[PDB]
């Protein structure tokens, strides 16, 4: 029964067809656009900070992974709309891990996530 | 190693580049693959990437051969002596990759059960994110590991980058005291 | 290296085949030498060679020297009487002469080594051969016994693992703080 | 009559200078006096002791690149004859580890002046 | 006429046949550090990837940068060991693998610097004989790197290599007989003169067939590759291997690998002799073309060996033993008996029975084979019975 | 010692080859001391006290022992196949038939083997 | 006696342990005469760290246990969730749908990997390779859906995250076209093959009465003869509406295993179809906005991140969708004290989740009776007796995930 060596005939015929392999680095493959990459922090069309400082993303974060302080936005110095910014907005990618709670928590889209990774 | 015992100049330069050439080429991973990261690794292996496109498919089974440990998972608190043991009867040269946030700092899982980063074990040379790093982010940390073994020194060269990394690092101020910006 | 060696000398000596030959069979033998050596006597077992028997060694290294130079002297000079260059029989090929004598004129030894063959595989079947009544039960066999390991003690409780001691020897605590017997193999002597 | 030398080992400098300050150039006067020799690298940390010439080293298990749990167990099984080795712990679930390390004692953190003054005590005694 | 010629070997001057030995190593080891590549991106190809692609040109130094890395790497000698034994285990692995290519035809006569001599470094009456007796010192080389290791995977990795011994050399012995009838010599060139009218391989099939199933289990090459076993034995013999040592133990793999295929080449694919398509040219079986003509047919071999490790699971041990004592002992004892008698017969003009016999028992050695295949391993098996705990009720 | 000299010289480039292979081995890349790294390895474990190493592990029984003692006679037997084969054609008839008779004596003792289960454990 | 058995760790660090299992095999000669596991080398606490985590952040936590049926884990604790809540009947046809669509693209990529891992540590280097390919395609389409590789957060109680991308049900369309296509190569080099038959068939014998003593289930529950899986019997997310045969077979040995999961590939493809055929638009989470996830993510030019329809919602036109934003989000939902118990068939057998909530915004105590933990009793009995070789093929055909054991 040639069916026991069929076998031979997968890798065989695999020889003679163009690897499938993507070219990261040179021609690094196609991330989905839904993927959780780095977050970032985003700009209103006039530049403003869109982080308000509420720290819901650091709330929802199961991971810690983000510490956020925020200040008042006093007149002399304004970074975000509203009474409120994050002054201090820092992520721990070692603790990270990606699940996206902190983009679906933010209120203002000011986090999102983008596909570098 | 002779090769350290051989004096500076051009014929030391020469050798450290060579070496380092060698080394980031053919380097074989050890075969110890923790917790959800060893799938990532499986997959980088896997058709759709190519670890071996980079020298590094013999993932030598036993530490002897292995040359990068990439822990590639959570290591709980009854594994770090395993961890330990298996970094240890690796040969020299050795480099540790922490893939993913478990084996960087303990990841999502900051309790007793794990160890809260491989370094508490084992010298890490390169610490990767991600839960798991996804392929593509494993093959760039490996290069980043290649780019750090290239530049390798050796002997007496060896002797005076400790020296400098020693008077470099004795004077940076802890993570905890960059207060910048805080209220 | 012995049979080797002796193997090299016969090549030296106009016996081609027979040295290969003696190469080839003699490390196939030795090899399993080896195996029984290590399934009877021990891995890495350092025998001591201590005389059990009393005034043996001493007697035994007199017999043997005395043979050995009794041999050597009986031998003497026997060259000296001539020494034909053996290049007119292996002239037509070595293996040819072989064949031509062996056939000829020694086929009724070649074909005794028949027997010989025969008695090596029966006594080899007779006396290490174990039968039904010795046979050791298959996995499958093992697998069904009343529930073979399964009720009793599913696999046999791990070995302990303590900070500074996790090697198979150690035995693992009960909650009452005592060893578990279960936990390490009897076969380890109690100890780590 | 000879200082003893102590080893303290961390990448961060706060704990070397807590170390340093919890013992002083001496732990009693009836003890040596005490010189202390700071490393921030496992590498430079590991060639000191392979120089040998230690009595105590203070090895942080907190240590960013090589923490010190690790060192401990490197420096156990590569130098004869190393001198004892004080650890200290960044959390109290670490001290399984720290018996894994052998180091002959474990000070948590945040080091309690008094604790460990008592211990480097104990192990130089 | 009379094998090995007498005018054509052992004339070689010494610094000619120091140089021809030179070139033999060089070969070997550029052989080798192809192999580890091609390998490598075969095996790529046939699970489509890449394989080494970026260590240097089209990763073409991936080999030997796996070599001088090795060489970098600390060379370990563990406490427990054998010492003197573990430190001699690669070197007694090493030399006979390379001490045997001695014999393997290259190609046939060339004139170099006004010297007409063998394109092989020499040849014996006794040259195959002469390799199998090489390669089987080789295997202590396996089994003491095992043993000497003094540890548990490395021990059970040396008793694996030494069933390895046991399963297939018989059978290359055996299988060598009939290239012997029909070639009348054991010595390599005369061998490939033999198979000047036909190649071996159509003619002594069987004989071919066991040969090649018995040394890919003497490589310790997959599906067999037993010694080794990375999914059983972690490194098997070469654990607590590290270095050029463990370097030295694969390139002893890889040169038994190459020896092999040169001696399968030699006996049953008519050695360095130009193939039907080029066959027809003039000189192509002259000159240095030979040599291209033996390298192609040794590197189909090793593509077949790429093949097999691709392709087939890694048997156990005790199967690859009753593989070479139920199969391929008796088959090549039986097709030895075979193959004399139909010899004897067309020697004695009795042609029709000699074709009649050959048909038949081959017909019926593939009838009983399929049966031990299938039959004796029957892919039937019997219930089970209840016991203490209770069970569900079975469809 | 034609034909031979060659092998001689072949296997002493193999012989300084391998040794000096072995020896950059040990001289050459870095040497660190470590008990960890010079004890067997044991999967990460630690490994059994030596100490007590005389108590298990001394002898490895295997389980085709009967195998093995059977390829001792058949591998010494077989080598008659080579001088027959070779001087096959000078031989004539009778060698053929003597042979055969032998092949047969060979058979009949590897058939009582085969069939009353010697070959059965491994 | 003792001088004739060796005692070795098959040890964490071994190629067919996973990296963090411990074989200790007593053996004679290389028959292994007994077996005992070292287990919790991969032990991570996630059931403890669970309770510090409000409800929709323990899925992060229980998708990292089993990381090779992350939708199954998610799926068991969802079920669990809602459960207590008393809305299982609540959610969306559609959410269910996507939820049996997953469980089964993850059944798929679960057994590919077993397979794989199997095929690896017998020898089978290339079924590795055709094996991750297929995961790869399945794994494509889940980072197309959730926008994770792996660990996926996907699955949420009362729904979904979020709703499949609009090019998320022509990708299951292509798998569903070529991922049999695909599997026929991987089964062409491992079902008929002589030496993969002669390594797996009659390996790891285990009979339908050791798979009740020691509570076994999933593939090997089913090698032996018995059609039990939790799909048919006590149904969960609807699968009553599906016509599928319950993969089963007699040999109750290692290839049995493997044919069940081959076969289970196929069934799980013909699951897929069938949830393509019933997927309908509508909604992927409750209506009840008081415990549906607030979150709307949309992806545009700065990435993905909530939608700017339901920014503008809850910041500049509703103050009770601001609450319950705020609320949702930081503390999530409070879930009625109650104690459940719920099970679901992992690729690996029955996934149980006893969870507990005492009335609060965390989860009481979250219990997983992962099938690994209690399949891996079964070592005993499938290894003693057999060599070494034989362990590696009964081990692999337990398909043990070290994450699921230890958690
Ligand atoms: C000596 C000298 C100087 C001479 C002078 C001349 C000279 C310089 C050179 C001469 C020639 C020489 C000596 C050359 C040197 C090179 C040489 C000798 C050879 C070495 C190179 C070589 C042998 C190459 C070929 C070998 C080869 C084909 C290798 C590929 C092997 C493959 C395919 C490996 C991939 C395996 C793989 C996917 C590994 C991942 C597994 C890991 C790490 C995870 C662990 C893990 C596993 C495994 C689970 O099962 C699992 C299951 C479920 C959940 C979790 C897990 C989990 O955690
Ligand atoms: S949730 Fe959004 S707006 Fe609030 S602090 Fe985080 S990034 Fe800034
Ligand atoms: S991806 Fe998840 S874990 Fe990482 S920062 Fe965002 S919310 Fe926190
Ligand atoms: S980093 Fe994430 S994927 Fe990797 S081991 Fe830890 S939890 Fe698993």
């Amino acid at each position: 029964f040639l069916d026991a060596l069929a076998g031979f005939a997968v890798t065989l015929g695999s020889m003679f067809k163009k690897p499938i392999t993507e070219g990261y680095p040179e021609k690094p493959g196609p991330v989905a656009p839904r993927y959780h990459g780095r977050h970032q922090l985003n700009r209103y069309p006039d530049g403003l900070e869109k982080c308000i400082g509420c720290e819901l993303c650091a709330w929802a974060c199961p991971a810690d992974a983000i510490y956020v302080e925020g200040a008042d936005n006093t007149a002399d110095e304004r970074y975000s709309p509203g009474e409120r910014y994050g002054r201090v907005y820092q992520i721990n990618y070692l603790r990270c891990i990606g699940c996206g709670l902190c983009i679906e928590a933010c209120p203002t889209r000011a986090l999102t996530m983008t596909t570098e990774y | 190693g002779l090769e350290e015992r051989l004096p500076g100049g051009i014929l030391l330069s020469t050798v450290e580049t060579v070496a380092g050439y060698v080394r980031k080429g053919s380097l074989w991973p050890a075969t110890f693959g923790l917790a959800c990261c060893a799938i990532e690794m499986m997959s980088t292996a896997g058709p759709r990437f190519d670890i071996a496109r980079f020298g590094m498919e013999r993932f030598s089974a036993t530490p002897r051969q292995a040359d990068l440990m990439i822990v590639a998972g959570r290591v709980s608190q009854k594994m770090a002596p395993v961890l330990r043991q298996i970094y240890d009867q690796m040969v020299e040269p050795k480099w540790v990759l922490a893939m993913g946030v478990c084996a960087s700092s303990g990841g999502m899982f900051n309790n007793y059960a794990v160890v809260q980063g491989v370094d508490h074990v084992v010298p890490v040379d390169i610490y990767l994110p991600g839960c798991p790093p996804r392929p593509e982010m494993l093959l760039h940390a490996i290069l980043k590991l290649h780019d750090k073994i290239q530049q390798m020194p050796l002997g007496v060269n060896r002797e005076e980058a400790i020296r400098e990394a020693e008077q470099a690092a004795l004077a940076v101020p802890p993570t905890i005291e960059l207060k910048g910006l805080l209220r | 290296c012995t049979m080797i060696s002796l193997a090299v000398l016969y090549i030296a000596q106009d016996a081609p085949f027979l040295g290969v030959v003696q190469i080839v069979v003699y490390t196939g033998a030795v090899m399993m030498l080896f195996l029984f050596v290590l399934m009877l006597i021990g891995v890495d077992l350092t025998e001591s060679l201590v005389e059990t028997i009393k005034g043996h060694r001493i007697a035994a290294l007199i017999a043997g020297a005395g043979f050995g130079i009794l041999v050597i002297a009986g031998i003497g000079n026997v060259s000296v009487a001539g020494f034909s260059g053996l290049a007119a029989a292996n002239s037509g090929g070595n293996v040819e002469g072989l064949a031509a004598l062996i056939f000829t004129r020694y086929l009724w030894a070649f074909e005794l080594t028949s027997a010989l063959l025969i008695t090596a595989a029966l006594g080899a079947m007779v006396l290490a051969h174990r039968e039904r009544f010795e046979r050791r039960k298959t996995q499958r066999e093992l697998a069904i016994e009343r529930f073979q390991t399964g009720g009793h003690p599913t696999p046999l409780p791990n070995p302990g693992v303590y900070a500074r001691h996790n090697s198979v020897d150690v035995p693992a605590r009960l909650p009452d703080g005592s060893e578990s017997p279960l936990s390490v193999s009897t076969i380890l002597p109690h100890r780590t | 009559s000879a200082p003893l030398r102590i080893l303290v080992y961390s990448d961060n400098p706060r704990t070397r200078e807590q170390v340093r300050l919890a013992l002083g150039k001496r732990i009693h006067p009836e003890l040596p006096e005490i010189e202390y020799v700071d490393v921030a690298t496992a590498p430079m940390a590991i060639s000191q002791m392979d120089a040998g010439g230690f009595d105590l080293a203070i090895l942080d298990g907190e240590a960013t690149p090589a923490g010190g749990m690790g060192v401990a167990k490197q420096v156990k099984d590569e130098i004869d004859d190393c001198p004892p080795i004080l650890v200290l712990t960044g959390r109290a679930d670490d001290a399984w580890l720290a018996k894994w390390s052998r180091a002959e004692a474990a000070v948590p953190h945040p080091i309690d002046p008094i604790r460990l003054s008592d211990a480097v005590v104990s192990l130089l005694r | 006429m009379t094998h090995p010629d007498p005018t054509l070997f052992g004339h070689d001057p010494w610094w000619l046949m120091l140089a021809k030995a030179v070139a033999i190593f060089v070969f070997l080891l550029l052989t080798v550090l192809s192999a580890i590549l091609i390998e490598r991106k075969l095996l790529g190809r046939m699970q489509m990837r890449f394989g080494p692609n970026r260590v240097g040109p089209a990763g073409l130094l991936q080999s030997l940068a796996d070599g001088i890395k090795l060489a970098l790497k600390e060379g370990l000698v563990p406490a427990g060991v054998d010492k003197p034994i573990y430190l001699l285990a690669p070197v007694i692995s090493v030399i006979p693998a390379f001490v045997a290519f001695s014999v393997i035809p290259l190609g046939g006569a060339v004139s170099v610097f006004g010297h007409r001599t063998p394109l092989q470094l020499t040849d014996l009456p006794v040259a195959v004989l002469f390799i199998l007796a090489a390669t089987s010192i080789g295997v202590y080389g396996i089994v003491l790197a095992g043993w000497a290791s003094g540890s548990t995977y490395p021990l059970l990795g040396g008793l694996r290599s030494s069933a390895q011994v046991v399963s297939y050399e018989i059978a290359m012995g055996l299988s060598f007989v009939a290239v012997f009838l029909y070639a009348g010599t054991m010595s390599t060139s005369g061998i490939v003169a033999a198979q000047d009218r036909t190649w071996f391989v159509f003619l002594l099939l069987p004989s071919f067939l066991v040969y090649v199933v018995s040394m890919v289990g003497e490589t310790n090459r997959a599906p067999f590759d037993l010694p080794e076993a990375e999914g059983e034995l972690v490194g098997g013999f070469h654990t607590e291997y590290s270095s050029l040592k463990f370097a030295m133990f694969m390139l002893a793999e890889y040169v038994n690998m190459t020896t092999v295929s040169a001696l399968a080449t030699t006996m049953f694919l008519g050695g360095w002799h130009a193939p039907f398509p080029f066959n027809l040219i003039d000189g192509a079986n002259s000159g240095w073309w030979p040599l291209l003509w033996f390298t192609a047919k040794v590197w189909t071999f090793m593509f077949l060996y790429f093949w097999l490790r691709a392709t087939l699971p890694r048997l156990r041990y005790d199967q690859f033993m009753a593989l070479g004592w139920k199969v391929l002992i008796p088959v090549s004892l039986l097709w030895i008996m075979v193959v004399a008698i139909t010899r004897s017969l067309r020697q004695h003009g009795e042609g029709t029975w000699a074709a009649w016999l050959l048909t038949a028992a081959v017909v019926v050695v593939v009838a009983l084979i399929w049966g031990l295949a299938t039959s004796l391993r029957r892919r039937t098996v019997q219930p089970p019975p209840p016991q203490s705990t209770g069970a569900y009720p079975v469809p | 010692m034609a034909l031979y000299t060659p092998i001689l010289i072949l296997g002493a480039i193999a012989a300084v080859f391998a040794v000096v292979s072995v020896g950059i081995a040990l001289v050459i890349g870095p040497r660190r001391f470590n008990r960890s790294k010079l004890e067997a390895y044991e999967c990460g474990i630690d490994p059994l006290p030596p100490v007590a190493a005389g108590l298990t592990g001394q002898r490895i029984p295997i389980r085709y022992y009967l195998i093995a003692m059977l390829f001792i006679v058949f591998d010494i037997e077989i080598v008659f196949l080579y001088p027959w084969a070779v001087a096959f054609d000078s031989l004539g008839l009778f060698a053929v038939i003597e042979m055969l008779l032998f092949m047969l004596t060979v058979f009949v003792a590897y058939a009582y083997v085969w069939r009353r289960g010697g070959l059965n454990w491994d | 006696q003792a001088g004739e058995r060796i005692v070795v760790n098959m040890g964490p660090q071994h190629p067919s342990t996973h990296g963090v299992l411990r074989l200790i095999l007593e053996i004679e000669g290389e028959i292994i005469t007994e077996a005992r596991c070292g287990i919790g080398y991969l032990h991570t606490g996630i059931e403890k760290n669970l309770e510090y985590r409000n409800w929709t952040q323990g899925v992060t936590f229980v998708t990292r246990m089993d990381y090779l049926s992350p939708f199954f884990n998610e799926t068991a604790y969802c079920l669990g969730v809602e459960k207590l809540l008393g809305i299982t009947d609540d959610i969306p046809e559609r959410a269910s749908v996507i939820r049996v669509m997953l469980m089964e693209l993850n059944r798929i990529s679960s057994h590919l990997v077993a397979l794989a891992t199997g095929g690896m540590e017998l020898g089978a280097m290339s079924a590795m390779f055709y094996g991750f390919r297929e995961r790869e395609e399945i794994l494509r389409v889940f980072e197309s859906i959730t926008g994770l590789r792996m660990n996926h957060a996907y699955i949420r109680p009362g729904g979904l995250a979020a709703d499949l991308p609009d090019d998320a049900i022509t990708q299951v369309r292509r798998l569903v076209e070529i991922l049999p296509k695909r599997l026929k190569d991987l089964e062409d080099l491992l079902n008929e093959n002589y030496i993969w038959k002669a390594r797996t068939v009659g390996v790891g014998y285990l009979d339908l009465t050791g798979c009740m003593a020691l509570g076994i289930t999933g593939p090997i529950l089913r090698s032996t003869g018995l059609p039990h899986d939790l799909r048919k019997a006590q149904p969960y997310c609807g699968y009553e509406n599906y016509e599928f045969d319950v993969i089963t077979d007699d040999r109750c040995d290692s290839y049995g295993r493997y044919i069940i999961r081959v076969k289970e590939m196929h069934e799980s493809v013909k699951i897929v179809e069938q949830c393509l055929a019933r997927l309908k638009p509508g909604p992927v989470m409750i209506s009840d906005k008081k415990l549906a996830w607030p979150a709307d993510l949309k992806l545009g030019p700065d990435g993905l991140g909530n939608s700017p329809e339901h920014i503008a919602k809850i910041m500049g036109r509703s103050m009770e969708g601001l609450i319950h934003h705020f609320k949702l989000v930081t503390e999530g939902i409070r879930v009625p004290p109650g104690q459940v118990y719920v099970a679901v068939e992992s690729p690996r057998g029955e996934l149980g989740v006893h969870m507990v909530s005492d009335g609060g915004t965390r989860p009481y105590r979250v219990h997983y009776r992962d099938p690994s933990f209690t399949n891996l009793q079964a070592v005993a009995a499938t290894c003693e007796g057999g060599m070494v070789a034989d362990a590696i093929a009964a081990v692999a055909s337990i398909d043990p995930v070290m994450g699921g054991v230890d958690r």
